[PDB]
């Protein structure tokens, strides 16, 4: 599996992991 | 940063944790 | 931000959530 | 299934926890 979270993908985990607040 | 951590090398979801707000 | 998850992506996303272990 | 949820649908990280072993 490519674990690598580049980018979009990135952004989506971001998402993921943190709800609509999102990040910094 | 970030990218270095979960792009360039993986990250882990305690990780991606740090960067919520 | 694209939020599907689909194929290799899903199961990326499982492996992040769940760990090695991973799931079913 | 899970597919449904996440892939056709958008699921959270709830939703995904369900399914971990």
């Amino acid at each position: 599996v490519n674990q690598h979270l580049c980018g979009s993908h990135l952004v989506e985990a971001l998402y993921l992991v943190c709800g609509e607040r999102g990040f910094f | 940063g970030i990218v270095e951590q979960c792009c360039t090398s993986i990250c882990s979801l305690y990780q991606l944790e740090n960067y919520c707000n």
